[PDB]
């Protein structure tokens, strides 16, 4: 009924219907998975692994 | 704008699809041969004559 938030994601801070979370929860890892992977290309593309991973 | 995979297909459907639009069907450049440079000779600068 409720999931509990770790590191990132603690900053879901604005308005509940600004980010457009799905109702079920397996429905919502799908959705939180994808958009996840999107923006860590996003990161990658300033700070290449090969260089900034440590 | 150029990663169309940052718009959302759900929050913003339409926004998105005419992004993906844009990218797909905006005109794609060409050219033609003109002149006769053995005679004019050619005041091109930065393309083949």
């Amino acid at each position: 009924v409720a999931v509990q938030l770790f590191r990132p994601l603690q900053g879901l801070v604005l308005d509940t219907q600004l980010y457009g979370f799905p109702g079920a929860f397996d429905d919502w890892e799908r959705f939180m998975r994808e958009k996840l992977r999107v923006l860590k290309y996003e990161v990658l593309r300033i700070y290449p692994i090969s260089n900034y991973s440590n | 704008f150029m990663n169309i995979q940052l718009i959302s297909p759900i929050d913003a459907p339409i926004l998105r699809q005419w992004a993906e639009i844009i990218h797909r069907y905006w005109p794609n450049p060409s050219q033609i041969r003109y002149g006769a440079p053995n005679v004019f000779g050619s005041a091109n600068l930065f393309t083949p004559p």
